[PDB]
């Protein structure tokens, strides 16, 4: 799922839900090749800041 | 840049002397033993002749050696105007010493040869000849300008000739 574009979550012991890795849907460039430039939500937030 | 320097020297001489000198004209070759019977001297006049150029300091400059051959008339073994010709020589030295002329700079006087032998005495001509050396640069590499829209990148891996070919035709600016 992390390589598809869908973020994933981890369930802690006791039932609490946690964030594995929250990412955007950027997975390819304008070409067909893959692109990690906008992969992370942290990248978008940091660029906006 | 040599022809520009030559034109600058000629313009400077024309401005300095004006109507005092009958004419000014670049002279092909150095003064030989036949130039007196070959040229349209029309004295008094001065001729600027490029005597080549020796090696300069760098690989982009040379020490160009120019020469000013001054002409006049010596009717009956008497110069037509001795103060005039001496003044012409001195003023030509003064106005073309140190001062820049186009790309060439640092005009330094090297010699002032009398250069008046029988071939010119019997022809009624004095040929006081000044020589100069100058630090003249070489022309720069000719620039270029072109804009082509980058759209394709053909790369071929160098395998043996008959080995099956490997290549990538990227064709950038393609969207899908």
């Amino acid at each position: 799922l992390l390589f598809d574009g869908i973020s994933t979550f981890n369930v802690n012991d006791g039932g609490e839900m946690q964030i594995e890795r929250m990412i955007t849907m950027y997975r390819t460039n304008k070409y067909g090749d893959s692109d990690p430039s906008y992969l992370n939500v942290n990248t978008i937030a940091t660029l906006s800041y | 840049m040599l022809e520009e320097t030559e034109a600058a020297l000629l313009a400077r001489v024309r401005e300095l002397f004006g109507a005092t000198l009958r004419q000014v004209e670049p002279l092909t070759g150095t003064w030989t033993n036949e130039d007196v019977h070959r040229l349209f001297l029309a004295p008094p006049s001065v001729f600027l002749a490029w005597m080549g150029c020796g090696e300069g300091r760098t690989r982009r400059e040379v020490e160009s050696r120019w020469a000013f051959f001054v002409v006049a008339e010596l009717l009956n073994g008497e110069p037509v105007n001795r103060p005039g010709i001496y003044q012409i020589v001195e003023r030509l030295i003064a106005g073309v010493n140190g001062q820049t002329f186009g790309p060439t700079t640092g005009m330094r006087l090297t010699q002032v040869r009398n250069l008046c032998d029988d071939n010119r005495i019997n022809a009624g001509v004095v040929l006081y000849g000044v020589l100069f050396s100058g630090t003249t640069p070489l022309p720069s590499v000719v620039d270029l300008d072109s804009l082509d829209d980058y759209e394709r990148h053909w790369q071929t891996w160098k395998f043996p000739d008959e080995t099956p070919e490997f290549a990538a035709h990227i064709n950038v600016n393609q969207e899908k």
